[PDB]
């Protein structure tokens, strides 16, 4: 039995659900877990061959490092810092190329779907750029005149959140619980009304109105967390949250290790 | 010009335990666990999992600076309990818990078609 | 210059939907408001992240080099 | 008044300051690079004759 | 080595040798960047 | 944030806020101390110098 | 005949601030130059340290002279002067 998900609605990079017989402290660490510690590929060093846009190297590396790769198969990649290689080897890292320049009359705009793939990835469908975009174009990078010329190569190690934001497998993580304030939690500033002054939230329809003629529920603790969990793109919300529990699973196991050893 | 590496935050140094246990001398029974490279996300689940346990007496996390990640767990629980085993139950249920809601996540999603 | 990359509170990516913003803006004559909603912006962090946001890319264009 | 009441000192580091809930009445933090650059010239002792070689 | 603001052109110029545009009278004479590998991280 | 201080996100910071591109501009010039004699723009060998 | 005999002082017994800290540093300074220590050291080796428990247990051989405004010195050792710290 233990806790149980209630998924209220689901999306393509969005779902809203609930955790019911959970402890608070429990969803909140689910919660950091799932937005700092999950592994995600992005790209971390930038190689300039021949740059001349009016923009900055160190300005338009920053930009393709946030730029969001397929992570879907990152549990398979392996740190760099771990794997005994050189540098960048194909085991641990993803090699892309990005070649450009303008024309005669038209300015050459370049999208996350210019970079190429040049590592061997063995059959596996990590490090393709994401698309969102209705036009398919992706993530504008940087726009080039007649006579500039982009050409650039970009190594994505794995990484979590934690080292840079870019890494980022979800955006904005909503977390709430107690929409009546049953538990006196907080307490409403108010100058006329405190119902008046403060909306109800949309979770409030989920649990019963609070009555006032029954007394004040001390014994009441947190409980039946709305949560909602939005994916950048990278890594689908789904196994966003099932990378998360692993990646908090992975690191009490660790430190039951680390205490048995010791 | 002298920021702290960010990689060292989450990990280990050079000759650095990850788990660092020595007695209490303030209370009887009384155990002061360090974590190196970890911030309030685990210390702090783990302490609620601790206060949850009636034999448990004393479950307290402290985190001294934000600039070093690590943090320190002082525990004290009744005559004849070791603080370690205590932590490690208090381990094993958090686990178990996980790996519940992990299946009862897996489960509700597949039966969702969306 | 170009639009970030990834929104600065929350880090949702609004790079895309910059070309599809200024399409909506134009070609639909949509207001600002409608437009961003449409795009799929919620949270008033990337409604600012893109309202808020100067192409002086196009401007540095203009020169010849 | 400008060498003599006041002057210029070697042994001196300015720079900002920020505050810190976390640190003792009594304790001020130092950047580490500003701490390289100042140095105490500690005299060898056998107190403290292997700290000091391991320093060195 | 060097290459005119206005034009655009390569020069390759050596010592003892005007540092004016060949095609144009312009005399800016940037220099193009090194052939030294260079890398960038977006951290 | 004590003292009118402010705290800052990180990971903002690092995604991109409030980043700032810093130029420096030197000149130099090969000004003659007396006619026939001028400085030279060379890389020093150390020789004679 | 400036020097007072060593009664008849009306300075005041009770170690002084300055003194104390005068002492403190000039014992550390010495012990610092390997100078000879009177006191067992368990396991310390900050100069200061040793100092202060030299001044403490009133092993510290040094002498204050109280300096008079007209010239006149007079002499207190250390183990005689009164510590309220
Ligand atoms: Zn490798
Ligand atoms: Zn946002
Ligand atoms: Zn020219």
């Amino acid at each position: 039995e233990g806790p149980q998900v209630k998924i209220r609605e689901a999306s393509k990079d969005n779902v809203d659900f609930i955790l019911s017989n959970v402890d608070l402290a429990m969803a909140n660490s689910l919660r950091r877990v799932m937005i700092a510690e999950i592994p995600t590929l992005a790209i971390d060093s930038v190689e300039v061959e021949t740059n001349t846009t009016v923009l900055a190297d160190e300005f338009i590396a920053h930009r393709l490092g946030l730029i969001p790769l397929q992570s879907m198969d990152i549990e398979q990649l392996e740190y760099s810092r771990d794997c005994f290689c050189e540098d960048h080897c194909d085991k641990c890292s993803v090699v892309l190329t990005l070649q450009a320049f303008g024309e005669s009359e038209s300015t050459t705009n370049v999208y996350s779907k210019d970079l190429v793939i040049v590592s061997n990835l063995m059959g596996r469908n990590i490090g393709h750029p994401i698309i969102q975009d209705k036009e398919g174009n992706g993530v504008l990078i940087c726009k080039l005149r007649k006579g500039q010329e982009l050409k650039l190569t970009c190594v994505a190690k794995k990484g979590i959140a934690k080292e840079h934001a870019k890494w980022g497998p979800a955006a904005a993580i909503e977390f709430e619980y107690d929409p009546w304030n049953k538990l006196k939690h907080t307490d409403y500033w108010y100058e006329q009304d405190s119902a008046k002054e403060w909306p109800q939230s949309k979770n409030c329809e989920y649990e019963d109105p609070p009555n006032e003629g029954d007394p004040f529920d001390y014994k009441a603790q947190a409980d039946t967390f709305y949560m909602n969990v939005e994916s950048v793109g990278s890594i689908p919300v789904d196994q966003v949250v099932v990378r998360g529990i692993d990646t908090l699973q992975k690191k009490v196991a660790s430190i039951l290790l680390a205490l048995t050893q010791m | 010009m002298n920021a702290p590496d960010r990689f060292e935050l989450f990990l280990l140094g050079e000759g650095e335990s990850k788990l660092k246990i020595d007695p209490d001398t303030k209370a009887p029974n009384a155990v002061v666990i360090t974590f190196e490279k970890e911030d309030h996300t685990l210390g702090n689940l783990i302490r609620a999992e601790l206060l949850n346990d009636r034999k448990v007496l004393f479950a307290a996390y402290k985190v001294e600076h934000p600039f070093f990640a690590r943090f320190k767990l002082r525990i004290q629980t009744t005559e004849g309990y070791d603080p370690k085993d205590a932590l490690k139950n208090a381990c094993n249920s958090i686990i178990n818990k996980l790996g519940a809601l992990k299946t009862n996540f897996e489960t509700e999603w597949n039966l969702q078609t969306l | 210059m170009i639009v970030p990359v990834r929104c600065f509170s929350c880090g949702k990516v609004v790079g895309d939907k910059w070309e599809s913003y200024l399409n909506l803006l134009q070609e639909d004559e949509l207001d600002e408001g409608t437009a961003l909603s449409r795009l799929g912006l919620k949270r008033y962090c990337c409604r600012r992240m893109i309202l808020t946001h100067v192409d002086l890319i196009e401007k540095f264009l203009r020169y010849n080099p | 008044r400008g060498n003599l009441m006041g002057k210029r000192v070697d042994f001196s580091a300015r720079t900002v300051i920020s505050g810190d809930p976390n640190l003792e009445l009594d304790q001020v933090g130092v950047p580490k690079s500003i701490a390289k650059t100042l140095t105490y010239p500690e005299v060898v002792t056998p107190y403290n004759i292997d700290r000091l070689t391991q320093l060195v | 080595k060097y290459i005119c603001a206005e034009c655009s052109s390569k020069l390759s110029l050596s010592r003892t040798d005007a540092v004016r545009c060949k095609d144009c009278g312009h005399r800016i004479l940037l220099k193009a960047r090194t052939k030294r590998l260079v890398q960038f991280e977006a951290r | 944030n004590q003292e009118d201080s402010m705290i800052m996100n990180q990971s903002s910071i690092d995604r991109g806020l409030f980043r700032s591109l810093f130029f420096r501009s030197y000149m130099d010039q090969e000004k003659k101390y007396g006619m026939s004699i001028t400085e030279t723009f060379e890389k020093p060998q150390r020789t004679n110098t | 005949e400036k020097a007072i005999p060593k009664d008849q002082r009306a300075t005041t017994p009770y170690m002084t601030k300055y003194e104390r800290a005068r002492i403190l540093g000039t014992r550390a300074l010495q012990i610092s130059m390997n100078a000879p220590v009177f006191v067992d050291l368990e396991g310390e080796t900050d100069p200061l340290r040793i100092a202060m428990k030299e001044l403490a247990e009133k092993k510290i051989p040094l002498v204050i002279r109280r300096y008079l405004p007209d010239g006149s010195f007079e002499d207190w050792s250390v183990e005689e002067l009164i510590v309220d710290l």
